[PDB]
RNA sequence: CUAUAUUCUUUG
RNA sequence: AUUUUACCAAUUAAGAAGAAUAUUAUAAUAAUGGGUGUCUUAUAUUUUAAAUAAAUAUUUAAAUUCCGUGUAGUAAAUUUAUUAUUUGUAUUAUUUAUAUAAUAGGUGUAUUAUAUUUAAAUUUUAAAUUUGUUGUUUUAUAUUUAGAUACAUAUUUAUAGAUUAAUAUAUUUAAAUAAUAUUUUAAAAUUUAUUGAAAAAUAAAUAUAGUAAGAUUAUUUUAGUAAAUAUUUAUUUUUCUUUGUA
């Protein structure tokens, strides 16, 4: 489940297709506020600023204070650790490359450039990232 | 050839889809393939089929060529086009000759209409354009008359 | 609903209730069998097919339906149906004053006497004793339980002793 | 939802743009006929239903089965062409085909004698 | 095309009138209880 | 008692499963009796002291449905108390759960009438009709 | 982390 | 003679209407609650109410308790839509049964160790668990059968960005554009809806369980031991020999 079963011969439940997660689910914005990734293809740092700052500034020294204003690469473990959440969209697709922090223009256009979207004149050539159309001078949502 | 295969559940979206997961437009069974070629030994091809194959694969093979070669195609007479009318039209199938004569027949209803597909935008090079400052719009004018159409919502 | 179940993974179909209902038909062919008082649609609809054609024919005026002339009453008055049958072992070669009849259960003691008077011409009947015996149940060789129709045993007491002789 | 309604008849033949996931490798002599039955009844069922639904719906809205109202009813009385683009009718689209065919047959006489003249 | 499933019994007159169908059904049923033809039963559970 | 090894309690578990006859008895109106409103608002003819059979009465009249009468004529001004059994007559005559299947599939939303819960087939063409209706338009 | 600091500087 | 010592052995082809209108998915045309062995009567046969549901939806952006929340008409009645017992065993695939038994009169020993016949020699039940790595605990009578899911692969039409907090800026080389999955069995619990007595029972869910746990299916193999280890992969950096470094 066997041709004898009183279990299966009386219908109970029927399981449906299960919905998939948001394709971008794992690019969480708490990363996108803190860091930014910089790099040439196949080598890219994520860089951040330092916190020692907003508790005690005074009395310490100016050098140790302004060692805080530099962009710095995150430690590689943390970078691998955060990148790993971006690598889980395709396992066993070895020929792929991980998702970036901020969506590039190719990654915006890829969702309208398919052959399943070509009749959708909404969301073509990017829409939701442009400012909205001026509404009819009598336009009202009531 | 084959039609492009579209997937309208590529994410999960429609749940009451029974289906498989994947292309929702699989190649139908009466096409030519490797399996049924390997099973049956003699391949019997009618000349209509030959002509149709060559016809649908022509542009395909032309695009593949390196660009210093594609430039010589018009010089060699490969690219002579019936639409432009440098040659007499070519041999087509029955159905395509039917469609073609259909358009030959229906080309006369678009003459006096400004949306004529066979002569669109004939009014460009006598046209004036005027930028409105009260609300951003650029409106077309011919003979002081506003030709351009403000869109509806 | 402190916590919502995952209901989005089920397609919509009603599961069978686990204390599953048994089928309404009565399988017990024994002594203690109960007639079911509950009336389904099919009873009334089959009535309606029986009395007048319900699907096709238009219904007769109520005055007819509720009158003696209405067909199932008409046909019952002028074409009665009863199997009033006799156990022979009561009337065989012994002289017996009390023959024993099998009777449809819807007959009274009076209706039997009327039956025997007007049809069989049996004009002396002191009285009738009545039993209701559940029909005879038997299994055949496949084990199909079958029950012959219910009957009424009437001991019918006469004035003159009656025998039916067997020539040996 | 969005199942791509616009691609339904787009295909050159009757059997494409149809999701056919019930199938086999080898199709027998009558399974093939079954396939050719299924496809054309898939087109015909879906077309005749879409005819019936709208004809019935137009009839329930009190107008002509075409969706052609009283106004357009008046225009046809007065001999006015009622629409902008008079697309080819059924009889026309049959006529094209047969004239093409009747060209091709004649040509296949002439070619026959041509080739027999050479050979 | 059939107007009743193949496995339904035919209960009707030869004319096709359904006038008597309940009598016919009743008859068939009392007949399935105790067939008139029926020979000696070989069962140990016997009506008498 | 339904719990036992006895056969009476064996029947009662089964016999009690069949479904009783259902009709929709739509509620009585004891205090507004529509059938006595025929005698409302009628002029008297004073010779015979019977009612005057006014021909204007029967076009202003509002027909109040019920089960054991066909319809009951009522003067219009009094129609407003009968608003519920106008909605019970137009209703489908069952629990809506029995007929609910008309609702869920798409083809039966378009072909069936849902106004104040009357599930009833709209007018719908046969196939030959559809064919000859689409044929004489040459489409 | 939230508030007060709003120029290259500053609080809990 | 009254009597031929004691001990020592298996593994079976199956005799047959005792397996088919068979199991599962598949049919986008019917459908007021199926009830036969049924059958007056309805004062006693009423289920309705703008909400996520027997109606179940084609992207990765922006924004929001910063950290589980996200894609908008595709054509306007247009063809994703709740189908079904025969006008093909309906078609296509898929799965399938523990009724049934002559089997052989003796090869090793005969004063105690345990299969290989020349005698001897040699032998602690495996798994999991323990990391002071066991002396502890749990499972296993046997035969047969059921039993658990990360895509080891990308051939011509064809094209790929860095940067600022921001506005901006522009010296400056790649690319096989697809996503759908993620062990397994188990608490004490919770929540919802009924019944009963003066919390219990019945019916629904896939709650969580590295200090509770237990299982996890294919031998004859071919590189070692933050820091380690593992997978894929990289550098011929100088001496007399030698060196796994990344
Ligand atoms: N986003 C848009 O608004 C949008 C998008 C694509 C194309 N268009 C085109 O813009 C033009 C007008 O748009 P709108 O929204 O202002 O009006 P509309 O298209 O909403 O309405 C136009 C009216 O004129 C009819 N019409 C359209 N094309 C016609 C034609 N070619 N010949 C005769 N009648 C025709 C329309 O069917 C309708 O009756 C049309 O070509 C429309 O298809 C507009
Ligand atoms: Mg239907
Ligand atoms: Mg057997
Ligand atoms: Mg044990
Ligand atoms: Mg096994």
């Amino acid at each position: 489940p066997k041709m004898g079963c009183e279990e299966i011969t009386r219908k109970a439940r029927r399981v449906q297709l299960q919905p998939t997660e948001y394709l971008a689910q794992h690019r969480m914005q708490v990363w996108q506020l803190r860091f930014k990734e910089m790099g040439p293809p196949f080598s890219r740092v994520w860089v951040a600023l330092g916190g020692k700052m907003r508790r005690r500034r005074v009395g310490r020294q100016v050098d140790v204070k302004d060692m805080r204003y530099y962009w710095r690469p995150i430690e590689p473990q943390y970078q691998r650790l955060y990148m790993s959440r971006l690598r889980i969209r395709d396992h066993s697709n070895k020929l792929r490359q991980p998702m970036r922090l901020r969506a590039t223009n190719a990654d915006i256009g890829s969702g309208s450039s398919s052959i399943e979207w070509e009749r959708a004149s909404n969301r073509k050539y990017g829409a939701m990232l442009a400012p909205p159309k001026r509404q009819d001078f009598e336009f009202r949502v009531v | 050839l084959c039609d492009e295969q579209y997937d309208y559940n590529k994410t999960a979206a429609k749940q009451r889809m029974k289906g498989p997961k994947g292309a929702k437009n699989p190649i139908p069974i009466n096409r030519f393939n490797a399996y049924d070629a390997m099973k049956h030994d003699r391949l019997v091809i009618t000349e209509g089929a030959l002509m149709q194959l060559e016809d649908e694969l022509y542009e395909h093979k032309l695009q593949i060529l390196p660009p210093h070669i594609r430039n010589q195609l018009p010089e060699y007479g490969y690219l002579d086009s019936e639409a432009l009318g440098d040659c007499v039209p070519s041999l087509k199938t029955i159905q395509m000759e039917a469609a073609a004569r259909t358009e030959e027949a229906e080309s006369d209803m678009y003459k006096s209409f400004i949306d004529n597909p066979y002569n669109p935008w004939k009014d460009n090079m006598d046209a004036s354009y005027a930028v409105d400052g009260a609300d951003g719009t650029v409106q077309k004018f011919v003979d002081g008359k506003k030709v351009s159409w403000s869109m509806l919502s | 609903i402190h916590k919502g179940w995952r209901t989005w993974e089920y397609q919509h179909t009603r599961p069978d209730p686990r204390p599953f209902p048994d089928p309404p038909v009565n399988d017990y062919f024994g002594r203690s069998r109960i007639w079911n008082p509950i009336a389904c649609k099919l009873g009334y609809v089959r009535k309606k097919a029986d009395e007048w054609g319900w699907p096709n024919k238009p219904p007769p005026p109520t005055g007819l339906r509720h009158s003696q002339e209405f067909f199932p009453f008409f046909f019952e008055r002028y074409f009665p149906d009863a199997e009033v049958r006799l156990l022979l072992d009561s009337v065989l070669n012994n002289e017996t004053k009390r023959p024993v009849f099998q009777i449809p259960c819807s007959m009274s003691k009076v209706e039997l006497v009327n039956y025997l008077k007007n049809i069989y011409g049996i004009d002396n009947v002191v009285r009738v004793e009545v039993r209701n015996r559940r029909g005879r149940r038997y299994k055949n060789e496949v084990g199909e339980i079958k029950m012959m129709d219910d009957y009424k045993v009437a001991v019918v007491e006469l004035d003159t002793p009656v025998s039916v002789e067997l020539k040996q | 939802g969005f199942t791509m309604k616009y691609k339904k008849g787009t295909g050159l033949w009757d059997e494409d743009h149809v999701n056919d996931y019930k199938t086999n490798r080898y199709l027998s002599a009558r399974a093939t006929m079954r396939w050719y039955q299924e496809m054309e009844r898939h087109q015909t069922r879906n077309s005749l239903n879409a005819r019936r639904a709208t004809q019935s719906h137009n009839n329930n809205r009190g107008l002509h089965h075409t969706g052609r109202g009283a106004f357009e009813r008046e225009l046809e009385r007065r001999g006015v062409q009622v629409e902008k683009y008079p697309l080819t009718t059924t009889t026309g689209t049959m006529r094209v085909a047969e004239l093409v065919i009747l060209r091709r047959m004649e040509l296949e006489k002439r070619a026959e004698e041509a080739l027999a003249e050479q050979r | 095309q059939r107007k009743l499933p193949k496995h339904f019994p035919v209960v009707q007159a030869s004319d096709g009138s359904s006038l008597l169908r309940e009598e016919t059904i009743a008859c068939m049923e009392r007949e399935r209880r105790l067939p008139h033809n029926m020979g000696k039963l070989y069962s140990y559970h016997r009506p008498y | 008692f339904k719990q036992g090894q006895g056969m009476f309690s064996h029947q009662l578990k089964r016999l009690l499963q069949k479904k009783s006859i259902h009709r929709y008895n739509w509620d009585p109106l004891p205090m507004y009796d529509p059938r006595k409103l025929v005698h409302a608002s009628r002029h008297m003819d004073v010779e015979t002291w019977r009612e005057v059979p006014d021909p204007h009465w029967d076009e202003r009249s509002y027909l109040v449905p019920d089960q054991m009468f066909y319809n009951i004529p009522v003067p219009p001004e009094y129609k407003d108390a009968y608003w519920w059994r106008e909605l019970q007559a137009r209703r489908v005559q069952c629990p809506v759960e029995w007929v609910s299947h008309r609702m869920y599939n798409k083809g039966d939303r378009q072909r069936y009438d849902f106004q104040d819960l009357a599930f009833r087939k709209k007018f719908e063409f046969s196939y030959e009709e559809v064919v000859k209706n689409a044929k004489d338009m040459r489409s």
